[PDB]
């Protein structure tokens, strides 16, 4: 369950970085 | 319910207007004064009472009246929810910059890392702040949070949200704080109290008074909105009356505007649009009012345009 929590956190980090990109 | 408005605010550099309503939320471009161009609408979440963009990125933080303790962070162009977080009490304000997202509750403030939404620090047992009054610097380099350090005295707590430590408390006013704003550099903070006689500007983080502007003779007023121009040269102060005062940070208001509608809180910003400095006022009658500032001579500013906040023509 902890390896999967780390997987979800890595996905969240990637998605937040992508959404914060400015043109 | 697109006409039943709940919220309006500007983004960090006054390039976007966000409007929340019973039906959802909308963004409008502020690149023109002659038209108010809608650039986005979302109706997936109803009763949107807070909507905060990150500059002109795709990241938005949303709160709905249906779940007033829940923050949703979304990629609005993809239409995806990235994450959500629920708090112990009603969210009163959300502020963000490129490093941090702040959530204000009545008795606590949450400081999130916006890169991963983890809570880095919680300020607990604050002086009760049912208005959600707080300010967050928009600057990449000077990342301070300001909030009331007393509910009965106008003391300002200044907190460094990178180092996660306090700066000096500023004893800004005797009476309680009514409004707070950082300039775009994060190195100046404007304050006003419930008494409303003066608007003060302090250096940050040193807390030294730099300017004191007489709003006027003392009177019953509730200053609701302070805003700096992006170059820091002008500071506007609006209230529940018809007058918006614009002060010039140099060494009587430099300019003034008389709103067609008053009686309620409004939101203002100072923005240069098509090479002319403007005062933008969002009002509770559902209009955005657009005035021109003469930065050399000031005086009474002319109303150039008004637009419906709900996007109507």
């Amino acid at each position: 369950n902890e390896k999967d929590s780390r997987r979800r956190q890595a996905r969240l980090q990637k998605e937040l970085a992508e959404a914060a990109k400015e043109p | 319910g697109s006409g039943q408005l709940l919220f309006a605010n500007f983004n960090q550099d006054n390039t976007s207007l966000a409007v929340g309503s019973k039906s959802g939320y909308k963004f409008f471009s502020l690149s023109s004064v002659d038209k108010l161009e809608q650039i986005y609408e979302c109706t997936d979440t109803e009763d949107v009472c807070i909507v905060e963009r990150l500059f002109s990125s795709s990241l938005v933080a949303i709160v709905s009246l249906k779940a007033p303790r829940k923050l949703k962070v979304c990629h609005f162009k993809k239409g995806t929810e990235i994450c959500n977080y629920s708090y112990s009490n009603t969210i009163l304000a959300v502020k963000l910059n490129r490093q941090r997202l702040i959530v204000c509750l009545e008795e606590s403030l949450y400081i999130h890392n916006i890169r991963d939404m983890k809570v880095l620090h919680t300020i607990r047992e604050t002086p009760p702040n049912p208005a959600g009054l707080c300010a967050l610097s928009i600057n990449n380099d000077n990342c301070y949070l300001a909030y009331p350090g007393s509910a009965t005295i106008g003391e300002v707590q200044v907190f460094d949200t990178i180092n996660l430590r306090a700066a000096n408390m500023i004893p800004a006013h005797d009476s309680p704080l009514a409004a707070l704003a950082f300039d775009a550099s994060g190195t100046k903070l404007a304050t006003a109290s419930e008494k409303g006689t003066v608007i003060r500007v302090f250096s940050i983080p040193e807390g030294q008074k730099l300017f004191e502007f007489r709003r006027g003779v003392k009177r019953c007023v509730s200053i609701c909105s302070l805003a700096f121009s992006m170059d820091g040269m002008f500071l506007s102060a609006s209230s529940n009356t018809e007058t918006v005062h614009i002060f010039k940070l140099e060494t009587r208001a430099f300019a003034t505007v008389r709103l067609p509608f008053c009686g309620h809180k409004n939101i203002c910003s100072l923005a240069t649009i098509q090479k002319i400095p403007r005062l933008l006022v969002g009002a509770a009658d559902g209009y955005l009012y657009m005035y021109n500032l003469d930065p050399q001579e000031g005086g009474e500013c002319a109303l150039m345009k008004q637009h419906r906040l709900d996007g109507s023509l």
